[PDB]
């Protein structure tokens, strides 16, 4: 969309005696800007852009440019208002998500992940604009049940952590302490069969294999018990109804009786006067 | 290793087993649906 | 009552299919025992 989070932008590595008029004028190129948070101390603050693809444009033209003595550090802030929808419908859509949960507040984008095939993940990616209705979303659907469709299967919602891939890690960002230095006495290679390094490496490979082993365990048991839950959804169902129609029938019943015993005694006070 | 070997081989076949009575299952709801629906009308 | 007939013959398959390779379990049991009795001598 326009004026997004997408086109927020973080910049950071600032000179001290930056002024909000020349960082205006340093995105004029790009139209117009949003929120300028900016601090003169720490050298770092907040700015938005107006479209993806001018941030897109201005990011990646603005950094590795020194500016006064001080090579500029800019990077795509994390985004903060993230959510991520769980066990979704078999059949669900980009406007679902951006619907249903549009009720929480303003729904920038929500879109289901999907994979090669077209086919869906099974999970969601739901990122509205600000904080505070991300937090109320959370709890709401945390302590209610969102149903989506008709199928009666809450979405479990909970917060997104942000994997970075982009800037990986680079090595002056590293400890680089007596650690590393004790941890890289010796290149990366394969271990010589036989040798220490190759049975404790054994060790480690039954350890993961095992670990595998667990977590191919617990998806089979929650497959199972889910393709159970399925099956007996019928069988609740017509219980339910029937179950409603008995205490209606009830309340009917009994609505006539006492209304046949008001008219009696009403009708026997009155001719007894 | 000979233990572990013969409980895997077990297990394939308690999956295999259980998967085949789910899906007759499952197809008996199905038609059992279907009985319902033609009753309804 | 049809699906608790259903689900009655479901389960005494899967006891007859348990049964079988208990003892299938069993008689590898045996046969091992035979083999470590052998390798002992």
């Amino acid at each position: 969309k326009t004026f997004t989070q997408r086109s927020r932008l973080f910049v950071g590595n600032l000179p001290p005696d930056i002024t909000e008029e020349e960082m205006r004028k340093l995105f004029e190129k790009y139209g117009k800007a949003g929120e300028v948070f900016i601090h003169k101390d720490k050298g770092f603050g907040f700015i938005r852009l107006e479209t993806r693809t001018l941030a897109e444009i201005a990011k990646v033209e603005l950094d590795n440019m020194p500016l006064r003595g001080k090579q500029l550090r800019v990077r795509f802030a994390c985004h903060s208002a993230s959510l991520t929808v769980r066990n979704l419908p078999q059949y669900v859509s980009n406007e679902l998500l951006e619907e249903a949960f549009s009720v929480f507040g303003q729904v920038e984008r929500a879109v289901v992940i999907v994979d090669d095939r077209g086919r869906p993940s099974g999970k969601g990616i739901v990122e509205f604009s600000g904080k505070p209705a991300a937090r109320k979303a959370l709890d709401r659907c945390s302590e209610g049940s969102f149903l989506l469709t008709t199928f009666p299967r809450p979405v479990t919602v909970e917060p997104m952590d942000q994997l970075d891939d982009e800037e990986g890690l680079p090595e002056k960002l590293v400890i680089k302490n007596q650690q590393f230095h004790k941890e890289r006495e010796q290149p990366p290679r394969f271990a010589q069969p036989g040798s220490f390094e190759y049975e404790y490496a054994m060790r480690w490979k039954a350890l993961i294999e095992m670990e595998k082993q667990q977590q191919d365990q617990v998806d089979r048991n929650i497959k199972e018990a889910r393709e159970k839950l399925e099956m007996e959804m019928e069988a609740a169902r017509h219980e339910h109804q029937v179950m409603l129609m008995r205490q209606d029938l009830m309340r009917r019943q009994e609505e006539l009786r006492r209304m046949e015993e008001l008219h009696n005694q009403e009708v026997q006070k009155r001719k007894q006067l | 290793q000979k233990r572990k070997e013969m409980q895997l081989r077990q297990e394939e076949e308690r999956r295999r087993r259980e998967e085949e009575m789910m899906i007759r299952q499952r197809e008996m709801e199905e038609q059992m649906r279907r009985q319902r629906e033609e009753s309804y009308s």
